[PDB]
RNA sequence: CGAGCUGGAGAUACGCUUUGACUCGGGGAUGUCCGAAUGGGGAAACCCACCUCGUAAGAGGUAUCCGCAAGGAUGGGAACUCAGGGAACUGAAACAUCUCAGUACCUGAAGGAGAAGAAAGAGAAUUCGAUUCCGUUAGUAGCGGCGAGCGAACCCGGAU
RNA sequence: AAGCUACACCUCAGAAGGUGAGAGUCCUGUAGGCGAACGAGCCCUGAGUAGGUCGUUGUUCGUGAAACGAUGACUGAAUCCGCGCGGACCACCGCGCAAGGCUAAAUACUCCCAGUGACCGAUAGCGCAUAGUACCGUGAGGGAAAGGUGAAAAGAACCCCGGGAGGGGAGUGAAAGAGAACCUGAAACCGUGGACUUACAAGCAGUCAUGGCACCUUAUGCGUGUUAUGGCGUGCCUAUUGAAGCAUGAGCCGGCGACUUAGACCUGACGUGCGAGCUUAAGUUGAAAAACGGAGGCGGAGC
RNA sequence: AACCGAACCUGGAGAUAGCUAGUUCUCCCCGAAAUGUAUUGAGGUACAGCCUCGGAUGUUGACCAUGUCCUGUAGAGCAC
RNA sequence: GCGAGAGCUAACUUCCGUAGCCGAGAGGGAAACAACCCAGACCAUCAGCUAAGGUCCCUAAAUGAUCGCUCAGUGGUUAA
RNA sequence: GUAGGGGAGCGUUCAGUCCGCGGAGAAGCCAUACCGGAAGGAGUGGUGGAGCCGACUGAAGUGCGGAUGCCGGCAUGAGU
RNA sequence: CUUGACUGCGAGACUGACACGUCGAGCAGGGAGGAAACUCGGGCUUAGUGAACCGGUGGUACCGUGUGGAAGGGCCAUCG
């Protein structure tokens, strides 16, 4: 058998592409915020580096 | 399929206990001890060998200032005078010619001497 | 089948141990031993097919006598099997594998020592590859 | 042939690892590292601090068009091919789904094809070189 | 079946058997005492009775619950089935929800199997057509200190 | 003699076991055939209910927007223009008739029997080559080791020392170099004999060098055994910054003893088949053999 | 019922064991780490860093010279 | 060893930086001796040259040559 | 050259196929001065008394010095 | 005088094992001060800070399980 962890599905790690993981950007979610303008946008859409491996076998069928 | 150890493991044994001729003791009949007197062994076989070269130079060595001084110069002057007389280069083991033959240890004596001067 | 617990964890002075049954005892218990199990798998059909023409085709170097029907064999005895062979040089100095559809016609040497009987379907990369010779007979599965 | 002479292709069967089994390699410590929790064996995937948790945004469903790429639909010499057809001819795995087709280079002749629905702008290089598609009525 | 047989037993004496032994296949008939034990008691295999049979020696009966009555039940089974009860180590790198798992265990009932079974269903095609089992769907849909982790069904292909 | 050999023979029967060692044709059997008296065996259509509130629970269902079934407590309907469901709920649209019962087969298991085995073969295999015995326990309960004369008992009459035990002869037998402490018979351990050695020696027990003395069946040599004397030389493992360590373990020898298995699971290397396409699962039929089986799975489109 | 801060027996059960010990045939090639961050973390783990194998590329690497910019230690000084 | 803090300008102390060695490094020297000095062991040889370190006897090799010094066994154990 | 990665291989049982061997004697055991780069393999002799080698392929309960490891045998302490 | 204590973006780089963190020319919509060039996406700079989960409040109309809605969920903004 072999569960994909759920933990990894509506969250960050999109696995898409040419096999390569985005994933998301973080700080500042609802949690409460005064704080720049130009940092309260630039929370859309990451892509990590050097643990994709790890994150692949999450999930590795693209759930 | 089982596949048990028997043969293997008495013909191993009873090659390491075959290399004990003359051991003392246990060191002959038993073969954890015959092993293990085989592991220091090792180390004393491969060291002496290398260290048998250096010790028949020796013996060579000792011979012969004993024969150079007989004639009256000791090794350092002797090995130097013939070196000295250059093409003179017998060198490996002259040790047996002045452990035999005299009349030619004087004659090499005598070469030293003169390419010293 | 053995028992408990053994005896003292601490101060007995003999050796740890917490049972008669492992593998470390003299007594039952194999450790990493045989199960039961199955080996067979399926083996892609294209290269099974491709392997029984490759072992026909390996007998065409020298080997493989006539597909076709050659059965002048008194109804089913031995005795006369071994004379029609003997006349295509299957004396027996040769192992040979025989392959047809009449039990009437097999029937005939299923004792002797070299031949050995298989009907239509059946075939095996194996068996033709291990007799020293292959009687096709049955013409029908070798022509189409 | 020979079953004594038979050989396997070399390359296509490697040995297996046994591991301990002398000081000639893979001595004592098997080919573990010495102390650690490395032993009888178990803990997967995971960090034991904080794995790197990262926030979701979630929305469940989904469903999606079996893809006809009209690039070998070129060359396919064959014309005027209804798609049930096609799923009985080639292509077109899904039993489960829809079919869909999209631009792919070219479109060059005549053809008809009866596809669930498709691009609009196949309907740009499809109805150009004299074609109809049906969108399923 | 067609000459042996008299158990293992290997030790003799004694016999039996071609009017068929011995051995094998199939029926009968005997069947002490205890044991569900059941005439009453009991520390199993032993104590003590009663009633008709009645010449005696011996035989037959005498528990309870179902039922008018026949006739039935009680106890025993390696595992398998269903049911009434129902853990904890453990994992969660601590622990409460959670997992382990309705697992182990106990108890009840039954058989060669059992359970289940003939749609106030599945389900989204105005499709299907009792139950069970296998493959696949699919680790998908979902569940979840949204953690550890747990995890369907429909369609479709088979067994019947 | 069953092996070798030379000439034969049967074969629907050359599967197997026994027989003084390896038997197609010596025995039991085998293919095939027959085969018993009694013997076993395919106007209605379900109410203290449906429904509800409280507690709970089952299926993916952890109170979540939480439907539906389920009962523990209290309540409590309607009839065919009627009743239940379709995941709060409503309308429409669909599916179905609850509160009565029975029901073979496909499924599971293995005390028991048969066949088979890239299963064991005496520390293995069941605990047992038989034993739930001996033995341990008040009990519940736990729980051993287990083997071999020879083809055939022909199982050693008789004699000798000895109370015997034990042995030596004679016999039998191919062998007693098999004698009932009965196949082989390793090693640790105990001895007897022989060679070379050792009673001023300091020693991890060796190693290398040279002399001495024996010996001559891979062997007169670059031999083999053993010695005297010189040089050199801190057991093994583990654990460690660092082990001869006065740090762990170990009396010795024999045998047992530890990186495996599983799954249509993931991810790579190598190899084969077919290749823009590759492949089957459950099963069916055939089995001294394997074919069939497209349900379904992977590429092919991404955001 | 000859060891009672919770009896004995059998079962779950091969509990779990970041801890100790042990892990056996051979030659050849290369060859480390005890650092940095995080950690109910400190004798354990995760990611880096250092090893190896295979593929791709192809001197991009290494010292050393010349050119150029950056620096406030040694020394020194008393202008804060 | 060098550069610093902590320490008593202690420690075979502790904690950073920096080079080298041991760790995993055999061989020669330092009497003995992981770290110091020389030097990185593919195998064989009863052949030759050197390094550190040595050349009276243990113990391989100048009782070497030329100028001096110390008469303390200084050499072969600190200072005010 | 330690952990570690890589390469080529030796030996054990079982299975398939081949080549064969065996009472004028098999496996096993025992001695040995031969051979191969190692794991190892042969020669000859002694023992034994019924099975077995070599080659190619396949599958493993496949290689022990340690575990206060297990079973068994036998020693030391001691003629105490 | 007024809000650039702006919405949509982000070429390139510093820094970190990640995950975070820093600086940012220039493009659009719209503003602000200046006569203009031009400068404005907080403060001379370096401290004034918390991933994720679960929830509150305002919009949006993406999902919403037969269909049409609604419950519930998502996206954007914010709070704890
Ligand atoms: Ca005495
Ligand atoms: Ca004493
Ligand atoms: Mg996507
Ligand atoms: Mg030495
Ligand atoms: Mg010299
Ligand atoms: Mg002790
Ligand atoms: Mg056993
Ligand atoms: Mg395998
Ligand atoms: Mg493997
Ligand atoms: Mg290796
Ligand atoms: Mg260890
Ligand atoms: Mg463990
Ligand atoms: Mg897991
Ligand atoms: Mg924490
Ligand atoms: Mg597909
Ligand atoms: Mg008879
Ligand atoms: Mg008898
Ligand atoms: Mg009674
Ligand atoms: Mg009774
Ligand atoms: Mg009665
Ligand atoms: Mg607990
Ligand atoms: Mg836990
Ligand atoms: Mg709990
Ligand atoms: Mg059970
Ligand atoms: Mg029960
Ligand atoms: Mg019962
Ligand atoms: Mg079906
Ligand atoms: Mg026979
Ligand atoms: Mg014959
Ligand atoms: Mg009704
Ligand atoms: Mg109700
Ligand atoms: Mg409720
Ligand atoms: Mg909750
Ligand atoms: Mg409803
Ligand atoms: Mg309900
Ligand atoms: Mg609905
Ligand atoms: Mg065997
Ligand atoms: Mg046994
Ligand atoms: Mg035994
Ligand atoms: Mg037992
Ligand atoms: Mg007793
Ligand atoms: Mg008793
Ligand atoms: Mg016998
Ligand atoms: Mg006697
Ligand atoms: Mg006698
Ligand atoms: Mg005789
Ligand atoms: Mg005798
Ligand atoms: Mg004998
Ligand atoms: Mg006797
Ligand atoms: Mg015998
Ligand atoms: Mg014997
Ligand atoms: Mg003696
Ligand atoms: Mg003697
Ligand atoms: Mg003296
Ligand atoms: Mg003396
Ligand atoms: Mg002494
Ligand atoms: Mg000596
Ligand atoms: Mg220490
Ligand atoms: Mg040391
Ligand atoms: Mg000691
Ligand atoms: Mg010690
Ligand atoms: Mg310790
Ligand atoms: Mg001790
Ligand atoms: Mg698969
Ligand atoms: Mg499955
Ligand atoms: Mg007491
Ligand atoms: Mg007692
Ligand atoms: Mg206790
Ligand atoms: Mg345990
Ligand atoms: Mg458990
Ligand atoms: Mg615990
Ligand atoms: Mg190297
Ligand atoms: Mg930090
Ligand atoms: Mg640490
Ligand atoms: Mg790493
Ligand atoms: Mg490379
Ligand atoms: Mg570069
Ligand atoms: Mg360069
Ligand atoms: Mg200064
Ligand atoms: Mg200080
Ligand atoms: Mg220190
Ligand atoms: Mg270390
Ligand atoms: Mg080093
Ligand atoms: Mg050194
Ligand atoms: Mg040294
Ligand atoms: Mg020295
Ligand atoms: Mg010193
Ligand atoms: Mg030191
Ligand atoms: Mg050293
Ligand atoms: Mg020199
Ligand atoms: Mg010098
Ligand atoms: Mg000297
Ligand atoms: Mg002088
Ligand atoms: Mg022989
Ligand atoms: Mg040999
Ligand atoms: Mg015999
Ligand atoms: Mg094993
Ligand atoms: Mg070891
Ligand atoms: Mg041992
Ligand atoms: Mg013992
Ligand atoms: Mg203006
Ligand atoms: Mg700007
Ligand atoms: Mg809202
Ligand atoms: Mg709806
Ligand atoms: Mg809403």
């Amino acid at each position: 058998p072999k569960m994909k962890t759920h933990k990894m599905a509506k969250r960050r790690i999109k696995i898409t592409g040419t096999g390569k993981v985005m994933a998301f950007k973080s700080g500042k979610r609802h949690q409460n915020t005064g704080k720049s303008g130009d940092e309260i946008r630039g929370k859309g859409k990451g892509f990590v580096l050097a643990k994709a491996e790890w994150a692949r076998m999450k999930l590795m069928l693209p759930r | 399929p089982r596949a048990k150890t028997g043969i293997v493991r008495r013909r191993r044994h009873k090659k390491v206990l075959k290399r004990a001729k003359g051991f003392w003791g246990s060191r002959s009949k038993q073969y954890r001890n015959a092993f293990q007197t085989l592991l220091n062994a090792a180390t004393y076989e491969y060291r002496d060998r290398r260290n048998k070269k250096r010790d028949f130079r020796r013996l060579w060595i000792q011979r012969i200032n004993a024969g150079a001084r007989l004639h009256g110069m000791n090794y350092s002057t002797f090995i130097n005078g013939l070196k000295r007389a250059n093409i003179d280069l017998n060198r490996k083991v002259l040790a047996d010619i002045a452990a035999r033959e005299p009349e030619a240890f004087k004659a090499l004596v005598d070469a030293s001497r003169n390419a010293r001067q | 089948k053995t028992g408990r617990k053994m005896y003292g964890q601490k101060g007995t002075g003999n050796a740890r141990h917490g049972d008669r049954s492992v593998p470390t005892f003299v007594g039952g218990g194999v450790a990493f031993g045989p199960k039961p199990r199955s080996y067979d798998y399926t083996l892609p059909r294209q290269v099974r097919q491709l392997g029984l023409a490759m072992a026909i085709a390996s007998r065409q170097e020298g080997g493989k006598l006539v597909a076709v029907d050659g059965f002048d064999i008194a109804d089913a005895k031995t005795k006369n099997f071994i004379s029609w062979a003997k006349q295509n040089g299957l004396d027996g100095t040769e192992k040979v594998l025989l392959v047809t559809d009449d039990e009437n016609t097999r029937r005939a040497a299923r004792n002797v020592s070299w031949v050995s009987v298989l009907p239509v379907a059946g075939v095996n990369v194996y068996d033709i590859l291990r007799h020293d010779r292959l009687v096709i007979d049955a013409a029908a599965l070798e022509i189409v | 042939m020979k079953l004594h002479d038979l050989k396997p292709t070399p390359g296509s069967r490697k040995d297996r690892k046994r591991v301990g089994r002398g000081p000639g390699g893979t001595d004592k410590t098997a080919g573990r590292g010495h102390k650690g929790q490395k032993s009888r064996s178990g803990a997967g995937k995971g960090a034991f601090f904080e794995g790197g948790r990262s926030r979701l945004i979630a929305r469940l469903p989904k469903r999606g068009f079996n893809n006809v790429g009209t690039t070998y639909e070129v060359v396919k010499l064959s014309q005027l091919q209804d798609l049930e057809d096609t799923t009985f001819d080639r292509d077109t795995l899904e039993a489960y789904r829809l079919v869909r087709r999209k631009n792919r280079p070219v479109k060059l002749l005549a053809s008809g094809e009866i596809s669930r629905a498709v691009t609009v702008h196949v309907d740009a290089a499809s109805a150009a070189a004299i074609k109809a598609v049906e969108a399923a009525g």
